[PDB]
């Protein structure tokens, strides 16, 4: 289900999309997908919106069966862009579509790359072959209002607030996940390991993690600890009714321990109009690997492209 | 090493035909997803028409070009095709081959469209 915004009727292809301040109404932006809405608008030409009465809980994902999904409040990717924690940058023509996923029909996909998250748009009336790689005319899109069915979320991924680690702790990571794929060359058309011959790129499904430096860090065994740290990020606030509370009002909430809650939020924040509670989700990810414990800006089981030595 | 050659570029007068041809070596283009892109100059490369593989053999399309350019391979031949049919003036470009996910291209043959 949705984290605080039930699903968005939309009537202006034309309206604009407002830059909310508040974290609770960026939450309810993110569940009406009004921050891939965005993306299209700005990136690839596009009136309208998407997440037509399905919002965020009816994206299509790649695998099917997610995981971190049925956790409304685990962020994705483009969730992370909209509240600023990275960027899902416009596809180039060099960034790799990977097979796989069920492209026909899709105007937004996006998916985590070797060195980034990389997002893909069609215009207005269209959408994309099934290789991924073209758009072309749609009737269906026409409306410009078009359902969660258009929008596909590559990877069993989950973002979140990190830990930044010295570039010094990278390395040696970055060195081990060497060391667990020799036989990767490059992966994304990023070079992995130095490699005299290298096979043609096929799909790599991969769990790796993000820590905020060049590129990301895939793993062969690691462990998780999933640990509820109750901060600010982990509570959303909303009026009886009316939905998710002003930035003025959530942060008197956050920090002046006045308005209503739920058992953990008066717990850590106080409580005595507004209502703040606990969104649904695991908590934060600590990842075990290389012999250190790190706490990643995301974390995920996602699709990449991969060479091995020849 | 791969090696993709292509051939067939050319003068024509709008209307007119050519076929496109890319020769590889190095893989085999009946499990490879292969790619034309034409790039005209100021404009940007544009992709024009795929063979994918990884969809069993089906072909892709740009809108432009749909329904006058012909995508096919020659599996025996090692070669993938681009016939173009009912050539515009705004297809004159430098034709491209390419190997998808690679930096594997083709030098580039060079389509003329003019009167
Ligand atoms: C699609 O494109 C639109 C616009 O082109 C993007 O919207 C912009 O988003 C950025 C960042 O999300 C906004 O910048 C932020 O401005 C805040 C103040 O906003 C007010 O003022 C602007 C202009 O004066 C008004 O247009 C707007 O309606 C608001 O009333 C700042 O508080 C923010 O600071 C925070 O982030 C920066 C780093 O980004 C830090 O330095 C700060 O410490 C702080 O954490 C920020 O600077 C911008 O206002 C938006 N413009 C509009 C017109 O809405 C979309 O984000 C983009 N969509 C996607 C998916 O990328
Ligand atoms: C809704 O569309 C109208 C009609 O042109 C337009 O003027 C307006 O900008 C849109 N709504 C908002 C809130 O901007």
């Amino acid at each position: 289900g949705p984290i605080i915004c039930a699903g968005p009727i939309h009537s202006n292809k034309s309206a604009d999309i407002p830059h909310l301040l508040g974290y609770s109404e960026k939450i309810c932006q993110i569940d009406r997908l009004i921050h891939v809405s965005s993306w299209l608008r700005n990136h690839s030409q596009f009136q309208g919106y998407v997440g037509q009465r399905g919002g965020r809980s009816q994206v299509s994902y790649y695998p099917a069966e997610n995981s971190y999904s049925r956790w409304s409040g685990l962020l994705s990717p483009c969730d992370a862009d909209w509240l600023g924690m990275l960027v899902v940058k416009k596809a180039k023509g060099s960034d790799m579509i990977v097979p796989g996923p069920s492209y026909k029909g899709k105007v937004f996909f996006e998916r985590p790359t070797f060195d980034g998250y990389v997002g893909w748009g069609c215009g207005s009336g269209k959408s994309r072959t099934e290789s991924g790689e073209l758009c072309s005319s749609d009737s269906g899109t026409s409306s410009g209002l078009l359902p969660s069915d258009r929008v596909l979320w590559i990877g069993d991924v989950a973002c979140q607030p990190m830990t930044p680690i010295p570039e010094e702790t990278f390395l040696e990571l970055k060195s081990f996940s060497q060391s667990e794929f020799p036989d990767i060359c490059k992966i994304d058309g990023i070079v992995f390991n130095q490699c005299e011959g290298e096979s043609l790129p096929q799909p790599f499904d991969v769990a790796w993690m993000d820590v905020g430096h060049s590129h990301k860090i895939i793993m062969r065994e690691h462990k998780t600890k999933w640990v509820q740290e109750s901060s600010s990020k982990d509570f959303v606030c909303y009026k009886e009714g009316t939905g998710p509370c002003s930035e003025s009002e959530e942060k008197t909430c956050k920090t002046s321990g006045s308005c209503r809650g739920d058992m953990q939020f008066c717990k850590v924040a106080g409580c005595e109009k507004c209502r703040c509670s606990l969104v649904h989700k695991p908590g934060e990810v600590v990842v075990s690997y290389g012999g250190m414990r790190v706490r990643p800006k995301c974390y995920g089981f996602s699709r990449m492209m991969a060479t091995l030595e020849v | 090493a791969v090696q993709l050659v292509e051939s067939g570029g050319g003068l024509v007068q709008p209307g007119g035909s050519l076929r496109l041809s890319c020769a590889a070596s190095g893989f085999t283009i009946s499990n490879a997803d292969m790619r034309w892109y034409r790039q005209a100059p100021g404009k940007e490369r544009e992709l024009v028409a795929l063979l994918l593989s990884s969809l069993g053999g089906s072909t892709e399309y740009a809108d432009s070009v749909k329904g006058r350019f012909t995508m096919f391979r020659d599996n025996a031949r090692n070669t993938v095709y681009l016939q173009m049919d009912n050539l515009k003036a705004e297809d004159t470009a430098v034709y491209y081959c390419n190997v998808r996910w690679t930096d594997y291209w083709g030098q580039g043959t060079q389509v003329t469209v003019s009167s």
